[PDB]
């Protein structure tokens, strides 16, 4: 199964002076009477951007070293080609990552994130290599190698299935795993799969669009153009009109910054959840029900995405149930016997 | 950071009093004593609007910070419950390594957790095998792994190298040798047989 | 508001390319005024038939219709104009502007600093161009280290050896290939208690 979580948002910054009083010394002088609103807004936006960088760092930088998979892809029949980086591509993205990624000047600027998409891809590759080659050991201390079949045997033991089942159905399990990964590939290719993430992007774009459009309004002033007012009225009246426009535009900026703070808190919560899932679901096996998709969690694989993370949760689901007669205990010689681990079943005889 | 943010918010709120918001002066009594009521009231209305807006901004930002710190306190309570009052199997929820226990400590407007964890230290390589054949039957370890130093096979617990002789007690039988891939041939010691002989 | 500055990057000022000259132009006849020569690729104060603005005028590929005189963007701001004398399309770009931040190690260490002009090609302003803007005063280094002071787009800066501020592509950590095989397992022989 696939789970998509937003991690960060665009790092916007606004030059209040250019936004309100663009190219007007008199208008800047008028701004000066309103105190230090500009400094406050800039502080808020800078804090938001730093928090976005922190969110990405928390989610992805959970590995001490950059692990790499061996050149020989012999994992007992398990094919990870759809999730591991494609060596031929100039940017080492996995095919699933490629599918995921394929899917104005009024004082507004966008700061680049500290970690480029390539660095996030490197972190994801390190996590995948660690998980494949050393199970969950690399998440606790020194990474310890282990054959992938034995790792999956331990995973089965975790969910209460005797490991002999995996060793006796290894080929079938590998085929099912490969088919499921291929189905994920096809589903992402065909499909509105990116949900809350696209919603975050759209919300940010709409907020910026509203902020820009608010410049064209008048707020009761005779005109929305500052130079028009300056060149048509004397200072005694021009100053009143400029004060009206300044009040309106400053209110617009304050609303924008408050909404950005609320969204930043929401995305901080989302990034905390994503980091928790990376720690408990990828760097280990989780017994929390439905925390890692439906079924019994076997493992998880991370993938990068625009301003977000995708988890491929591999789980075990019982398939073909059959009825049997049961009993809590059994008598042999007057003493009650209880199963050490399991149930007493009867087919009828 | 929380303390500094609160201090800065209060400082900004206080400093906003000295601004004019377009009024002739930032001192209320000045306006009262220099203008007639018809003009004084307009100036006072301007100042009131500015200061009320400042208060509203302060209160909204305080609400946002309060929600954030409520989330933080919920996380702290969860850690106190699951990490101090018990042993947590959630990976990295209580520091790096395998959580052994935790100790709480107070701090100014906050809590500190000392997480005591177990970290494997000195790893060594061994040859491994998924199962072992004794008499055509496959044997799997009840808990641990089959390891080989090159000449002999032992069964050891996963998280700490502690070799033990492979016996019918350490292992359990299931199926036969024709299924498991990578199975190896070896002897499974049976504790009963010497007693039967003796 | 401090006499001592900790190590970090601080947003201090704003850089704004200033206009060079005013360009006023009118049709080949007399637009109730005297026209001036057209200046391209330069921040100028342009005035086309009363439409005034400040920006850089460049040759555009946009195809105005015969009756169309001005061009507007999504935000409805002047994006291009048609020269009243020669029927050509001049794209208008806002004059380069951005933030100006100061990258400094702790003043207890040194008073040397570097300056980052955000989102501007410093041909318009020990010079290093990066996706985050132009960095002046820092020495670019091929070696990659841990990120001391984050600049952006993978670039960080630090005070290193005689001492100076250097800019480098931050390293993500030591690379450690795992000796994976189908029959080898690593097991710990000792442990440590970590607090």
């Amino acid at each position: 199964t696939t789970e998509i979580l937003p991690v960060s948002m665009t790092k916007t910054s606004v030059d209040c002076t250019m936004y309100i009083c663009g190219d007007s010394t008199e208008c800047s002088n008028l701004l000066l009477q309103y105190g230090s609103f500009c400094t406050q807004l800039n502080r808020a936006l800078t804090g938001i951007a730093v928090e976005q960088d922190k969110n990405t760092q928390e989610v992805f930088a959970q590995v001490k070293q950059i692990y790499k998979t061996p050149p020989i892809k012999d994992f007992g029949g398990f094919n990870f080609s759809q999730i591991l980086p494609d060596p031929s591509k100039p940017s080492k993205r996995s095919p699933i990552e490629d599918l995921l990624f394929n899917k104005k000047f009024n004082g507004l600027t966008v700061l680049p994130p500290l970690l480029t998409d390539e660095m996030i891809a490197q972190y994801t590759s390190a996590l995948l290599a660690g998980t494949i080659t050393s199970g969950w050991t690399f998440g606790a201390g020194p990474a310890l190698q282990i054959p992938f079949p034995m790792q999956m045997a331990y995973r089965f033991n975790g969910i209460g299935v005797t490991q002999n089942v995996l060793y006796e159905n290894q080929k079938l399990i590998a085929n099912q795993f490969n088919s499921a990964i291929g189905k994920i590939q096809d589903s992402l290719s065909s499909t509105s799969a990116l949900g809350k993430l696209q919603d975050v992007v759209n919300q940010n774009a709409q907020a910026l669009n509203t902020l820009v459009k608010q410049l064209s309004s008048n707020f009761g002033a005779i005109s929305s153009v500052l130079n028009d007012i300056l060149s048509r009225l004397d200072p005694p009246e021009a100053e009143v009109q400029i004060d009206r426009l300044i009040t309106g535009r400053l209110q617009s900026l304050q609303t924008y910054v408050t909404q950005q703070l609320i969204r930043a808190a929401e995305i901080r919560a989302s990034a905390n959840l994503a980091a928790t899932k990376m720690s408990e679901c990828v760097l280990g096996q989780s017994k929390r029900v439905d925390f890692c998709g439906k079924g019994y969690h076997l493992m998880s694989f991370p993938q990068s995405a625009p301003h977000g993370v995708v988890f491929l949760h591999v789980t075990y689901v019982p398939a073909q149930e059959k009825n049997f007669t049961t009993a809590p205990a059994i008598c042999h010689d007057g003493k009650a016997h209880f199963p050490r681990e399991g149930v007493f079943v009867s087919n009828g005889t | 950071d929380v303390v500094n943010q609160n201090a800065q918010a209060l400082n900004t709120l206080v400093k906003q009093l000295s601004s004019n918001f377009g009024a002739i002066s930032s001192v209320l009594n000045d306006i009262l004593s220099r203008l007639d009521p018809p003009e004084a009231e307009v100036q006072i209305d301007r100042l009131i609007t500015g200061r009320l807006q400042s208060l509203q901004t302060y209160v909204t930002q305080q609400l946002i910070r309060a929600a954030e710190i409520r989330a933080s306190a919920n996380l702290a309570a969860t850690k106190m419950s699951e990490c101090v009052l018990g042993q947590s199997k959630r990976v990295d929820f209580c520091g790096k390594g395998y959580h052994l226990m935790s100790f709480p400590q107070s701090a100014p407007h906050g809590v500190v957790f000392l997480h005591v964890t177990y970290v494997p230290a000195q790893e060594k390589n061994f040859t491994t095998a998924p199962a072992i054949c004794h008499d055509g039957k496959a044997h799997f370890p009840r808990e641990g792994v089959f390891v080989s130093n090159g000449t002999h096979w032992f069964v050891t617990q996963r998280n700490f190298y502690e070799p033990q002789i492979i016996t019918t007690d350490n292992t359990f039988v299931s199926g036969n040798c024709d299924v498991v891939i990578g199975i190896v041939n070896n002897t499974v010691y049976d504790p009963l047989q010497p007693e039967l002989d003796s | 508001k401090s006499f001592t500055v900790e190590k970090g990057i601080y947003q201090t000022s704003n850089f704004r390319v200033q206009p060079t000259e005013s360009i006023v132009r009118f049709p080949n006849g007399s637009g109730s005024g005297s026209s001036t020569n057209l200046v391209k690729n330069k921040c100028v104060n342009f005035n086309f038939n009363g439409l005034t603005g400040t920006g850089v005028l460049t040759e555009s590929n946009k195809k105005f219709l015969p009756f169309q005189q001005f061009g507007r963007d999504i935000a409805d701001t002047t994006d291009a104009v048609r020269d009243p004398q020669t029927l050509e399309i001049l794209d208008i770009t806002p004059c380069s502007f951005g933030g100006v931040s100061v990258i400094t190690p702790g003043t207890n260490t040194s008073n040397q600093v570097a300056v980052l002009y955000q989102d501007v090609n410093c041909t318009e302003v020990n010079v290093f161009q990066t996706r985050a803007g132009c960095l002046i005063g820092a020495e670019h280094v091929n070696n990659s280290y841990e990120c001391d002071i984050p600049i952006g787009a993978g670039i960080c800066a630090s005070y290193q050896t005689s001492q100076s501020i250097i800019a480098y592509t931050m390293s993500l950590g030591a690379e450690n290939s795992v000796a994976y095989s189908n029959n080898s397992i690593a097991i710990p022989t000792n442990f440590t208690i970590s607090v």
